[PDB]
DNA sequence: TAGACACC
DNA sequence: GGTGTCTA
């Protein structure tokens, strides 16, 4: 681009060739299935008892667990995996569910960066914290808290938050609507 | 503004203190460590002619030596610094002064409990076998007449009873014993020569270090006894 | 004493100092006795009746004896948190020669266990300079060597009179505040209708000017419906022990006598397992489906 | 005379700190075996476990090195991660004693259950400079010490003496508590109240000397305390009689008077119960009992979880 | 039958040099010579899943049979470091004449590759032209879909009884061979075909075994506990408790995980809740050895297989 | 003497560590097979793993190299992380040695969870210079050595001796027991509080050489002392005896008494009803207690909690 | 005793070679590497008056070089080691014997197999190479009647049949051929020129450089062929 | 400095 | 989830 009539050379081929290995680290990033498409390709094995491994999945032992609970038919069996799931492999905890529950169907971060805001600011838990939060978004309406207290957010904070690029998003939202 | 080569020399010291400052329009510059451990202070020829906060200080100073010395740094139409050169133009964020640690106001210096002095190649000795030594907490307290620093490594020696180094700053002449306490972590000078001002009342203490650039007051550890 | 800036009723009027707070009489003679010596032990203030503010109790605490203060929310309180911040603040000898108090606020959150260990050889560490202040709803949270390097001081049980005193201090403050805060008093059984709706929770009657019954649960039940038992669960799961009993108190009555011997098996059982069970919130549902069913 | 004071603490449970071996309130066989060790002058791998706190531990860790004049570097063992044993523990337990003094590393509060790894690579480490340096571990809780580590210390156990050995310690910790009491001004108006602070907490020496400083607020003490001490640890008949009576709004009410101490009410329950029963009821109110303390502490509610004992037990308690 | 002479382990040693000296089932054999005539190699993932069948084996003789410039890396070797720089090197690094480069990646199911795998599907858009792939596998689903994708996967195993009754024959022929060059005398012939039986899909499991007995020059692991289950008694588990007492994190893992294949569904939901509920309350318990003991007595109970 | 003394040690469990394989205390055939190695000369990958301490394990692979007067480098397995094995384990592995002695590394505690990958790197570098040098590996728990380095070893099993060696082994241990006292000026009154010791404690001859020095403070083995070695482990028969007669008196009273050491009292409970019980009540046994061990420290008076174990037996049990 | 800056640059060498050091009163120093696999000795013009061991070698000559050179080191009171200064006082720690591992005694090199000699640039583009191309293994064999250094990096190449690099030391006279492999990790030698001394019996073998301020063995591995 | 692995 | 360790 630049040199007209080049070749072709995809997304890959320009990351390897160059050697720049952000690109052939995010070369290799896009591929991977989507967290969100895991966590519902699982949720019907057990359910629908159809095939599926994991350990190439990620796995939350609390989604399957709440997600599930959501019909009273798979409620025994969450409840056992509840008292006793800790411990248990998380490949484990997926087989019990699976030979399990018998039949089949089924159908913050934000709010995080304001709580552990307002408990920073005033000295105070995460449970008045959520107390103060509500007493304001009602009274007051608190964007005028989250006008004074938009002053404390420094890129330290953030990492204490959540891990990512989701991060920088937030930086401004919050230097944003007030 | 325009600032010299000796108040950056100096800026960059206190941004060890501190990473970062709040710059007051006058002569006077300060700082304090976060956790309220160790305090600088230093008048400047310069005069700095706007407020401003820097949440990071080194990374300023670092830009600031990429422009020429004549570059007039002020205040940016929009709030933030703006540095200016001959033909460049550099902003630097303006920060939230609830976002950066400050000293209320400089506190006068009690009358010392005891002075004496620290010649600028002592003071480096110090600093440099510090890390080799791996000694973590020094004394100054009395031995034969004379004022020394005494070096332990706490971690391997909790009540600091083995010595690993010493170093003879003068003779003292008062009758009485102190053993005053500090943290290594703690003595961020600037090298250079330094009127060395204790001071105790009971529990508390602090020592000033007062050299010909700055001033710098640090906290003397709990262990510390005296009959000052 | 206010805080003239501060954006919160309960945050501005907090009661500076120990006097201020409005507090048994067995209670603020045994506090007034500790500021007595004008420095501050290792202490467990545990309540377990929330709003009865602790937080309170020990900020106050330090300010009478004027010491320097570092607080941090329990929940915050990691095992590195504590290797560095805290280590920092207790090590130092401060300048003006207070006592450094670490204030560690709802120490019974969780995997929090295992700060509390590394806790029980600090302590010892910095005991001239520094004491620890822990704050507990329950005491059994907190590891015993804790306990043990602890004075525990255990809240509350106001007495006939402290009940009539405390409440008619609780009608001349809030009476104050709604002074400073220009806010009309338009009859003055509505200002005493406050003090004694919920009365050992201040904390919390001052947040409702700012602007529980288990009623919506044993409406659920009879009603025999999931979607909202599904979704009351998750609100009383913060405290269970409380909830639990409250509502064996009011089925107990609202039921048949045979439904009587049943309602305290399935509540015992389930009862008897939490802390076990990994998701509470869940473990919570599981009562509240088992109940309506039988 | 005597006594150790520390000076540099208000703490009190801290600034009477036993300085020797003597001076520490412990069972006649581990003193005369500590006794032991500090007379030859070289210090064994040992364990110090309580596990209940107080019981001495950590004081006769720090007191074996001063009686043998050690060279000792005293360690917070949850900051015994595998790199600092590496480093400068290996550092010192390498270095070579000059003073012509012994060198101890005390680990205190070992016990971490993820310091598992830093355990095992001091399994090796503690026989390589066996010779040279020798280690003093403390715990509350022994099973988080590997066993490699347990077989190569003398475990020494605090905390259960025999009745005669805990008859002795309870006499001179009474005789210790009077002496502390002499130096911080505190007047003794009762003995009684003094001696009821031993028993009341005792194989914990620290709690102990706490609730003493708890109480003098308004120093020396009285006997109008003794009542805040000793407390009422009398007459179940109250619940015995509402257990017969088989009614709930009696039962319901006592759970919450006995939920402070489940573990004490429940063995003096299952008591008078015994005796007062059927003997066919004696094999199921042990059933129902042993049931419910067993789950105690699982319990969130323990008011409640009392309650559901009381029910279960006026059920099938059949009995003159 | 080829002998790779200075190596020690008699299965690193005799490791059949052209798809033709494999021993195979009917058309998996026919599917190799398939792609070896073609002299070109596409990008592969043969697996499993039973072991010892010739995974490994398979792939370098394909490079050998159209005459490869190879690169043989193990996957637990193959790492984030070395896809980009080794791997990388030589598909870029120009080999001149005929050679066709192959990079045979093995045993590349492993738990924490799952990263080095997505690096290579990337790999493979970028230098498939110049190189091709050959991975291998236990359990395919120790591979990411997308590898799943470009590659094609054959399958192993699963002679017909026809094939069972010719390869046996083959390993047996084979098996004389070997100990021929390594003066291991056969004492009898049908112990020969004794062995070719006892373990009769695992082609690697007899060749250890035979180094074992030549102790005299002459021919003639969870096990214990899974096997004292089965039996229900108690005086080996009773004493096999001990054993484990050390890591029982690790041993309770292990036992959940070899239980659930070798039982009844039935029992997996039972196994679960008695697993479950001991690890749960391990570090409770006082004796650990004892409560290792008393999960035991509770499986064997229950678990029926 | 007929002891080594490393002599430059106090501790005694280690002034006394046999410097041969002799001077080891294992069993028969494992003696043998290890005389064996020492006489060929060139030693093979071996793994000793107890789990148990105090077996002979790092004792063995010390004498081992001793008495093939071997080059070796003794190293703590937790210290060898790849890098260390790329660097001076290779360094060493490959270096000609010269004095013409058959070159030893003895990785001590190698068992290690996560030292997987200098373990898997070790596969290929064990057979590499298996002609120059020999690996002997040291471990409590073997499955945390992964199967491709066992496989590449000899596995010797130490503490599972049998009943024949078991008794040799108690014969030779009480033996040496006194030649120990008899150097550090120990005098026994009693034989009887020296082979209270040895079976004590069995498996673990640390522990075992290392209550003995608990006992000497008073430097005299008396039946005052063999008093106190019978009541730490001692007689259960008093419990055993009021669970046959069934009575509750008696064991309701004996439930305090244990309250101290329930963990170890559970253990030898389980351990000598396990005989005298009905095959069918051995089921049952396992049931009760295992229920009981469970929930101990779940439980508020475990005083009480004992009780309530007894109760239970007394009722399901029968013999 | 004091170091003079040379000898502190000979001990500053044998640190690489082991962390610690066996110092012991005379004229001469030597270590080994821990695994055996390197062996170094020097005479040095400064007298070492008192035996001491040195637990890490390379910290306690940094600490040297903050000190004045006529830095009187002595034993200390206490048995530990004492750095004199000017006006300051610096204490290192001495290590228990037990804990460093010391060659036994210096073994005299049997008469050479093979002598040649390289010189010390060439010996540098050896080592620097070596880094570049990766070469971890290097054989000193015979071509065409000369002594050749050949590298080959051994994790790419497990025969070392690809030779990376080649150095020609000079013509050989004996008819033998010898191919003796060293590891580049055993290397060690401070740069300079070498006599180079090649002796094998069998399947032992070890090669010494003999340099003007010191000597190093190193061994041949294993794979090591020869004629001897 | 992260992610993989392992143990609460 | 937290903490620790190791390899990258
Ligand atoms: N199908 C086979 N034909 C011939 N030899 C085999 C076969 N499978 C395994 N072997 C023996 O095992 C050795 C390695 O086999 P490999 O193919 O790695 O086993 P796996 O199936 O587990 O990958 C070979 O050198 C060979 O002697
Ligand atoms: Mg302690
Ligand atoms: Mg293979
Ligand atoms: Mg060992």
């Amino acid at each position: 681009s630049l040199f007209k009539d080049d070749i072709q050379l995809n997304e890959h081929q320009v990351a390897w060739y160059s050697k720049d290995w952000t690109a052939v680290q995010s070369a290799a990033d896009s591929f991977k299935e989507k967290a969100e498409n895991e966590f519902f390709e699982i949720i019907g094995a057990i359910n629908n008892k159809t095939k599926c491994s994991i350990a190439q999945k990620d796995y939350s032992k609390f989604m399957v667990e709440n997600a599930l609970s959501q019909f009273p038919e798979c409620m025994p069996a969450v409840y056992a995996m509840n008292l006793i799931g800790s411990g248990l492999s998380d490949e484990a905890h997926f087989n019990y569910l699976m030979a399990a529950v018998p039949r089949g169907k089924r159908y913050d971060s934000t709010e995080v960066l304001i709580i552990k805001l307002l408990a920073k600011r005033y000295q105070v838990n995460t449970n008045d914290a959520i107390n103060y939060k509500s007493i304001l978004t009602k009274n007051g309406k608190l964007p005028l808290v989250l006008k004074e207290l938009k002053g404390l957010v420094t890129d330290d904070f953030l990492k204490e938050v959540t891990k990512n690029v989701k991060e920088q998003k937030q930086l401004k939202k919050l230097a944003l609507e007030w | 503004m325009k600032l010299s080569k000796d108040t950056t020399a100096l800026l960059k010291n206190f941004a060890t203190i501190n990473s970062g400052i709040m710059l007051k329009s006058g002569q006077f510059i300060m700082t304090r460590a976060v956790n309220g451990t160790t305090y600088a202070e230093a008048n400047i020829s310069d005069v700095i002619d706007f407020d401003v906060a820097i949440y990071d200080l080194n990374g300023f100073l670092g830009i600031l030596s990429l422009v020429n010395d004549d570059a007039e740094i002020s205040q940016s139409e929009d709030g933030n610094i703006k540095i200016a050169d001959a033909r460049s133009t550099i902003f630097w964020p303006a920060a939230d002064p609830s976002t950066v640690v400050a000293p209320n106001k400089p506190i006068p210096f009690p009358v010392a409990s005891a002075v004496t002095e620290i010649k600028a190649e002592d003071l480096q000795q110090l600093l440099r076998v510090s890390r080799g030594l791996q000694i973590d907490t020094i004394a100054i307290t009395v031995k034969e007449g004379k004022i020394v620093i005494n070096g332990f490594n706490k971690v391997e020696d909790s009540a600091l009873t083995r010595v690993k180094y010493s170093l003879t700053l003068g003779d003292y002449d008062g009758e009485n014993t102190f053993n005053f306490i500090i943290n290594m972590a703690n003595m961020k000078m600037q090298p250079g020569n330094y009127k060395l001002l204790l001071w105790a009342k009971g529990k508390q203490g602090a020592a000033k270090f007062e050299g010909e650039h700055a001033n710098y007051v640090v906290a003397l550890e709990a262990d510390s006894t005296h009959d000052f | 004493t206010v805080n003239e800036k501060e954006h919160i009723l309960e945050q501005k009027y907090r009661p500076s100092t120990i006097d201020e707070c409005i507090l048994p009489a067995f209670d603020k003679e045994t506090f007034k006795s500790i500021t007595s010596k004008g420095k501050i032990p290792h202490i467990i203030l545990h309540s377990p009746s929330p709003g009865t503010g602790k937080t309170t109790v020990a900020k106050a605490l330090c300010h009478d004896v004027n010491a320097d203060m570092m607080f941090v929310n329990g929940s915050d309180c990691k095992i590195d948190f504590v290797r560095g911040p805290l280590t920092n603040f207790a090590s130092a000898a401060s300048f003006d020669g207070r006592q450094k108090v670490i204030v560690i606020d709802e120490f019974d959150r969780s995997g929090l266990a295992e700060s509390q260990r590394h806790l029980r050889s600090f302590m010892e560490a910095y005991s001239s300079n520094c004491s620890i202040i822990i704050t507990a709803n329950n005491i059994d949270g907190i590891i015993k060597p804790l306990q043990s390097r602890c004075r525990v001081i255990t809240f509350g049980q106001p007495t006939d009179e402290d009940k009539i005193e405390m409440m008619k201090q609780m009608i001349r403050r809030l009476t104050e505040i709604c002074k400073h805060e220009g806010i009309a008093i338009a009859d003055m059984k509505v200002v005493a209708a406050l003090v004694k709706k919920n009365f050992p929770d201040f904390r919390k009657t001052i947040g409702e000017l700012d602007s529980g019954a288990i009623d919506d649960v044993l409406e659920s039940l009879k009603n025999k419906d999931v979607k909202q038992l599904r979704a009351l669960a998750p609100k009383y799961a913060a405290d269970y022990s409380w909830f639990v009993g409250k509502l064996a108190e009011e089925i107990y009555s609202r039921v048949t006598p045979q439904s009587i011997i049943r309602m305290y098996e399935i509540v015992g059982e389930n009862n008897q397992y939490h802390g076990i069970a990994a998701n509470t919130e869940l473990h919570l549902a599981y009562l509240f489906i088992q109940l309506a069913c039988e």
